[PDB]
């Protein structure tokens, strides 16, 4: 729950304090998760491209994050042969899926 | 005037400056002919104070080296293959083995650690010979710095360590930190006829160290097993 | 004492090369030379949301909401061109033999005694059974993946090329022979004979293969289908993307060398769903499943440990699986 | 009293450049200077699961779900055009000589103890048979390490180049000459006289190495391997790189230099195994296993020690053997491991 927090004050932290959205040169999928974890589309940015990404909120950015968490978390098959890792597993699924509805709701 | 903890020296640079107002001084910590770092330090400095300063470089180092040069693993698995049932610790290999992989033949398999593995299979009494014979002591790492032609067990090669190499194993600054007093009750010697050896140049009334007492002094200490 | 080694690798054996696609009209198939290639084009798709969504979902606004994004995509696409009926491809292949020494080994021993397992193998009995399972797999066109279903007459021309020029030659119609029994024919005898020469060593096979198969005209070709990277958007090709040599629609090698493998009818769990190709564990990764399971004694390992080890030689039909195997080639260590 | 000295480097001889390859076709042999190059591409594979399992595995149902979700590889590839049969591989060969001499030292008296040994050495045996060894090597193809197995026909040329132009040349059969042995001929005598003249400091040697060996239509060649690094990979990455130079598929040069000095056929193992390269404790790396072992006699270091400061010399094959060490070069001393 503090790794979740953070990561969504980190991401508030550095969208309040980027003055402007500003087209990045090769931001290999970096666009793709600021479309909704970026600012608000600006005058750098294309209306049309402001309108889709209000269009569609990002819930595969947010899978893309709990895919990197859960790779930057060691997983094993005692974990998954044990009853305990699956309860680890069902709440870091919990937690993801508070952090897609916390998503969710501000995007769009 | 220089300061020495075990092989490493700390010398002052000869001719000051001030820095902010204050008087300093350049100093340089060195292992062996190789220089490590240097600091600048103001006057009204004690010697405690010098030491501590280059304290957490000494240790680090002291990390990688017992990192470096840590001797090997071999470990006893059943025959299924995982579930390692016992460790230890050996500073040779037992000279038979050959690439295995452990089958039902047999219950008992002697394998190394590194990643393509070599392995024997055993019966538990064999194995405690093997333990017995190849083992290592605590501090075989030690060995990593010493030069080998002083370490060998033939006569023929062998030669006298110089000081600054037996600073590695005796003295307070030393890696086993050890004294010259123990030492030389290691040894049933006097405190004097020991500090004999550790002079620093033979003409300055010095004598080189025997080979057994050299390598029954390298066996007390657990640095080299020498059977 | 012996005991099985640690690495252990195996040059593989039966190159394919890659199979490039051109096109002509049938009965120009005695001229089909300087037959034009087929060329991968693009295409547009604006489709729907046709898949099974998460149900219990008791609102239709999001459906409806969902059916007004017309989600567009590009598509690479290579059809026959409209003057065509018949479409060819060519591929060559080459027999290396020597198939019974690894190419890294730890232990000397456990080398010398597998040596002398495949020379008692090749003594008992050569190449002659598994080179007629392969020219039978060459004879029909197997290696037509999805090109073959829905085909009027498909026939293939084989070149044996001993010095520049063609040496021998045979002609088959694949359709009449079967994908699912081995049967015997004359031609199909000399062609698995000179196939078990080359596997025996005695002299190098080079193979030239050729194949037509009529379609029609204007219809869709199955070339093999390549990668997509996510980094970019919803255009370049968002959809898939065809395998091409230089302006040229062609096959992966591995699938032809896939195709031809398809071996496997000793396994023991059926019959009747006819040959499998062969690998340890050995499965197909449409129907996700394992035969030769583990648990029961009939997998390549077990079979080889016991074989090579203990000396209980399996029966003759596991032994052709397990010098199969090794014609294969693979990565065999912990 | 005369030990051995602390610091010991021998720079190489016999320099080698680097090849790289080009495509065409058979009888088109003696026009090859407008062929092209062969350059690398990319594929995907996606594979199955067909190794060994650990015995917590195997469970069926872990089984099959390890086959539901597949790897998703790229990999380089290289491989002959669509209408040509033969690869064409080119390099340039230097012969340097003056092989005694050490490139850094300590003691002086060892260092001309060891200098008037090998002058000894080469005042009753020349450079002959190390030559003759060395021309085998280069006759044969065998610096087409997997492009020669399965070929149908394979021809090397070779040109003496000693001004701007072409002095002397040599053509072959490279599977006419076996992989096995050492055999004599005449133009075989006067390429191994002339690499010998090399070697002694007489004259200045140049030479260019061409071949050609026919494979088939469209099929695949092997060059050089690189090395990829990556930290925690995202499983979408390469897995396999080949090396380059300036687009065109090309073999280190190292590769080329071990396959150059595979004359070995003193080791003390056995006799049907083959000539090997030359190496202190000579091992070669694919079985794994270490010929002459330390604890024999018959390693580098053990020879050189008991032929320089006891003068005890070995046998005239041993001895072919260190100077065949010698001019391979290396770092000896005690920078020990």
């Amino acid at each position: 729950g503090q790794i979740c927090d953070e990561a969504l004050q980190y991401a508030a932290r550095l969208r309040e304090l980027e003055p402007g959205w500003s087209a990045t040169p090769g931001c290999q999928l970096h666009d793709a998760e600021q479309l909704w974890l970026d600012p608000l589309r600006a005058q750098t940015d294309e209306t049309f491209l402001q309108r889709r990404l209000r269009g569609d909120w990002p819930a595969e950015v947010g899978n893309r994050f709990a895919n990197w968490l859960n790779r930057a978390v060691s997983s094993d098959s005692q974990i998954l042969g044990s009853p305990e890792a699956a309860q680890w597993s069902q709440e870091l699924s919990k937690e993801l899926t508070m952090f897609k509805e916390i998503l969710e709701d501000e995007r769009d | 005037n220089a300061i020495h903890i075990g092989p490493f020296s700390i010398t002052p640079a000869a001719r000051g400056l001030h820095y902010g107002g204050l008087p300093h001084h350049q100093w340089t910590l060195y292992y062996g002919p190789r220089e490590m770092a240097i600091k600048t330090l103001p006057d009204s400095y004690t010697s405690s104070e010098v030491r501590d300063e280059f304290s957490d470089i000494i240790a680090e180092f002291v990390i990688d080296a017992r990192h470096r040069y840590a001797p090997d693993v071999l470990e006893l698995v059943n025959s299924d293959g995982d579930a390692v049932l016992a460790r230890v610790a050996v500073s040779r290999l037992p000279e038979a083995l050959s690439g295995c992989i452990p089958d039902d033949r047999f219950p008992y398999w002697l394998l190394t650690a590194s990643r393509p593995r070599l392995g024997l299979p055993v019966t538990l009494n064999e194995y405690t010979a093997l333990a017995v014979e190849l083992s290592a002591p605590p501090l075989a790492w030690i060995t990593g710095l010493l030069p080998g032609e002083v370490l060998t067990h033939d006569a023929e090669e062998w030669r006298p360590p110089t000081s600054w190499e037996l600073r590695h194993v005796v003295g307070e600054g030393s890696f086993t930190g050890v004294s010259g007093a123990a030492a030389a009750a290691l040894l049933g010697m006097s405190a004097t006829n020991f500090r004999k050896y550790t002079a620093g140049d033979s003409a300055a009334n010095r004598q080189k160290i025997s080979f057994a007492a050299w390598h029954y002094l390298l066996d007390r200490l657990g640095v080299k097993r020498a059977s | 004492i012996l005991s099985t080694a640690s690495v252990l690798a195996f040059e593989r054996k039966l190159d394919p090369s890659d199979a490039l696609m051109s096109a002509g009209a049938w009965a120009q198939r005695d001229a089909s030379q300087e037959w034009p290639a087929v060329t991968v084009r693009e295409k547009s798709v604006r489709g729907t949301i046709s898949n099974r969504l998460k149900t219990k979902d008791r609102d239709p606004a999001k459906l409806d909401a969902s059916i007004q994004s017309p989600n567009l995509q590009t598509v690479d696409v290579a059809n026959l061109p409209s003057d065509a009926d018949t479409l060819k491809v060519r591929f060559t292949l080459r027999v290396l033999g020597g198939a019974g020494t690894p190419s890294a080994c730890n232990d000397a021993a456990y080398r010398d005694k597998l040596l002398q397992t495949v020379a008692t193998y090749v003594n008992e009995q050569g190449f002659a059974e598994l080179a007629r399972r392969y020219a039978h797999n060459l004879a029909n066109a197997r290696f037509l993946w999805r090109n073959r279903v829905g085909a009027e007459a498909v026939e293939v021309r084989i070149n044996h090329i001993r010095q520049g020029e063609v040496a021998r030659t045979w002609r088959f119609d694949a359709l009449a022979i079967g994908l699912r029994d081995f049967k015997a024919d004359a031609e199909l005898d000399a062609l698995a004979e000179l196939i078990a020469s080359g596997l025996s060593g005695s002299g190098h096979v080079l193979l030239e293969v050729v194949a037509f198969a009529r379609i029609g005209d204007g219809q869709e070709v199955f070339p093999s289908q390549e990668l997509i990277l996510d980094k970019g958007d919803k255009k370049g090709q968002k959809s898939k993307t065809l395998y091409s040599v230089r302006d040229a629609a062609a096959i992966h090698s591995q699938k032809i060398g896939n195709a031809l493998r398809t071996i496997d009818t000793w396994y023991p769990d059926e019959d009747g769903l006819g040959p499998i190709a062969v690998e340890p564990y050995g499965s197909v990764t449409s129907q996700g499943k394992a035969y030769r399971q583990p648990k029961q004694k009939l997998d390549f390992y077990t079979l080889l440990d016991n074989w090579v080890l203990r000396d209980e030689a399996p029966a003759v039909e596991q032994q052709h699986y397990v010098i199969a195997n090794l014609i294969r080639g693979g990565v065999f260590g912990e």
